[PDB]
RNA sequence: GUCAACCGAGCGUUGAUCCGAGGAUGUCCGAAUGGGGAAACCCGGCACGAGUGAUGUCGUGUCACCAGGCGCUGAAUAUAUAGGCGUCUGGGGGGAACGCGGGGAAGUGAAACAUCUCAGUACCCGUAGGAAGAGAAAACAAAAUGUGAUUCCGUGAGUAGUGGCGAGCGAAAGCGGAGGAUGGCUAAACCGUAUGCAUGUGAUACCGGGUAGGGGUUGUGUGUGCGGGGUUGUGGGACCUAUCUUUCCGGCUCUACCUGGCUGGAGGGCAGUGAGAAAAUGUUGUGGUUAGCGGAAAUGGCUUGGGAUGGCCUGCCGUAGACGGUGAGAGCCCGGUACGUGAAAACCCGACGUCUGUCUUGAUGGUGUUCCCGAGUAGCAGCGGGCCCGUGGAAUCUGCUGUGAAUCUGCCGGGACCACCCGGUAAGCCUGAAUACUUCCCAGUGACCGAUAGCGGAUUAGUACCGUGAGGGAAUGGUGAAAAGUACCCCG
RNA sequence: UGCAUCCGGUGAAGCCGCCGAGUGAUCGAGUGGUGGAGGGUGUGGGAGUGAGAAUGCAGGCAUGAGUAGCGAUUAGGCAAGUGAGAACCUUGCCCGCCGAAAGACCAAGGGUUCCUGGGCCAGGCCAGUCCGCCCAGGGUGAGUCGGGACCUAAGGCGAGGCCG
RNA sequence: CAUAUAUCCUGAGAGGUGAUGCAUAGCCGAGUGAGGCGAAUUCGGUGAUCCUAUGCUGCCGAGAAAAGCCUCUAGCGAGGAC
């Protein structure tokens, strides 16, 4: 995928099941979405690819904080 | 017949004088060599070397 | 430094029956550098000999391919240039036939 | 230079040929990078310069892409932004193995086979380094008064165990060892700060009490960036508050005055290119590497033989009888060895003095309570990976979703779980040495081969030849001591 | 190969032998020819340790065999020629074949095969003085030809970009 | 205002020049092959799958783009146009 942006919750690769096994993965994706937000600092609307988890992070942490944390990682937002 | 310390007395424009002269000599030698009017083949080598020395001295004087 | 000399392009004459039949009527064939061209050769010649060129030509030659105990070698290509001096008509002395 | 001669013409004691280190030049393709392109070939721009009666032409440079920093502008559109223009630094690809993270098979074995195994191997990806990764206890252990970062080797152990309890897989603790740095740096409570989004007791508050001008060191909030303080487990730390209180002063604690606390310089100490901040400096060691050089002693005698280095008989050297070659096995012929020498320049080690900081304005202990001890995390549930462990009673370690806590009578572990005791203090970060490996280079060894062998390649060898293409892929060593390679004649 | 001793350019090995031996694998320190530098013996050590067969591999040579064929359905001939050598090579006169091709010109493709001089141990399905064979030398000239510097289709690459 | 063989455009070809030249039948001796002079050069037929023709007519299956050429302005504009 375009890859998460605030955390880095990438995929994973499972395998087997019950009822006798069979070996066979099925990526365990993450739940990213395309929520947008508003930066009152620079007067702008930003769209991101963020999981619901990361939305939780935002609403109990801020957006400025998050973009600074992403600036660190230098994601091409 | 020259050497580097001998040439390093000469300023630039003198070096270019000798440079152009030696190229004229090399040209006339190549025509003589084709025609068969040449025996002392080695003058080609000597001239080629002298041209190299002169360019070398110029570059020394431009990187000094 | 670098100094454009015209005498580094023109490499050598040509010596053969065709060339001499041309010289009998004032056409001279030289061997040049492959990356030359006609304006460059014209300028080189009507500088070197201070004589009045009016038309120039060219040609390319793909070198021969000889054999050896080793195997299949190959000589070098060239570029032959052919000059028709105008009515000025001072023949090129340094040629030496 | 050479296979590889021949011919011609030359140079060299004024030091050539040759060897070593540094420089210069360095056409075109190639990450290829001005644009383009069927790889090595076609077309241009801009500044300068050369050149023509002017154009054409020529030469020297430079012009791609992105990421970041800085600078100018801020389109729809108001803030203002994306974007646009200029400049500065990076990255871009190749590599023989070795490493770490991720993905990830199958033939095979099971005398069938799907679970399992082959193997988390081959292969693929992303990134490295000269080594990597891991690494300082939220660990082991068992009541022994024990151990004390990690890694790699030996054993434990083919054991306890796991497993269609079938094939088969398979530890760890512990113990002995190599190497030792039982290593350091941060965040938070708390202050001093610039701030930045807010407001206005618009005042009895901003500070050391107090003598007080103001009338706000903005009055109070709140995150941000900087600086102090603080780095622990038997808990520590910040507030508090006594005690001894291991330098001089400059100014500061809003302010003149008594103290407490800062902001400066100075002797000093400590340390340094360290992991613990970082650059260059100049001395500098017969310290090391990159060419080399000297180097002992028999024309010894008779015979054989084409040639003595052989046999026999006479001498010698030996810090040198290793090796090879020389017309037949050579310590005394040659090359060289044992041994000692040798570097203008460059490179590497430390050594220093520069230079840089850094503690110095300080510490040891006391004493009763509030505050802090790394949050979308740890934990629990649902699917899954891997751990001896195939969902089983199945801990610890973990991946995605969903839910979601406290700060020391706190929390995590000691193979479900609960109570007691024990050990330890997660969710921030760096860390050398032991270890693995050889494209290349240097010097040697061989109960290894000796031309159908040995690297596929002693011979033009990844060549010829085959294939459209990826890709396959051969064969051929020996004259003799030295070419003295049969001059000359006869048949043809 | 460790160790001890013996022979060796006054001729080892290897090969061809002759004469002989051993119960056998085999042996000759028993002698001749060739040839030109290492070998033997006893004791131990270690093995890429013994080939007649794998529709076995590599090289060389036989039988078939001096046999089949010698590449179309156009067809060759006589004189002279140089030449060591002529059914074929050069010339002369005949003859015959194709004649919407078996003729003249381009593109792709190949790459000196083109001309001259010399040459014939290899090659040409015979021979060869000949040849697209061998060696050396020579030879391809564009303001207007076919392309580029002029443009675009199918399609490709693809700044930014979007997805993964 | 217009229907005119007006006017314009395009356009095979016949004609003149291009061409007093070239070149050609042939002749001369000449022998490798060099050479040199070089006559007439009118008239009819026949007939292209070629040219006008990207034309014309008809039909349906309804038939590349861009550069180039001409043109109108934006603009560079006092010097130059033929």
């Amino acid at each position: 995928s375009a890859h998460c942006q605030v955390t880095g919750r990438g995929p994973g690769f499972g395998n087997s099941v019950s009822h006798s096994h069979r070996r066979t993965p099925r990526r365990w994706d993450p739940n990213i979405q395309n929520k947008t937000y508003y930066l009152p600092s620079e007067g702008r609307r930003i769209r991101l690819r963020v999981s619901a988890k990361g939305i939780k992070v935002i609403d109990r942490d801020g957006i400025e904080a998050v973009v600074a944390r992403m600036r660190a990682r230098g994601e091409k937002y | 017949g020259t050497t580097p310390g001998e040439l390093r007395e000469l300023t630039d424009d003198e070096l270019k004088d000798k440079l152009r002269e030696s190229k004229e000599e090399l040209f006339n030698l190549r025509f003589q060599m084709a025609t068969g009017q040449l025996s002392n083949n080695r003058r080609l080598r000597t001239v080629r070397q002298e041209i190299a020395r002169v360019y070398t001295v110029l570059r020394e004087r431009e990187l000094g | 430094a670098t100094i454009t000399d015209p005498r580094d392009i023109i490499l050598a004459p040509v010596i053969s029956e065709k060339s001499y039949g041309l010289i009998e009527d004032n056409v001279y064939t030289f061997v040049v550098h492959p990356d030359s061209n006609k304006t460059q050769i014209k300028i080189a010649i009507e500088k070197i000999f201070d004589v009045k060129v009016d038309s120039v030509n060219t040609a390319n030659r793909q070198g021969k391919r000889k054999r050896t105990r080793t195997g299949f070698g190959k000589r070098k290509s060239t570029k032959r240039a052919i000059v028709k001096l105008a009515a000025g008509s001072k023949p090129i002395d340094l040629f030496g036939a």
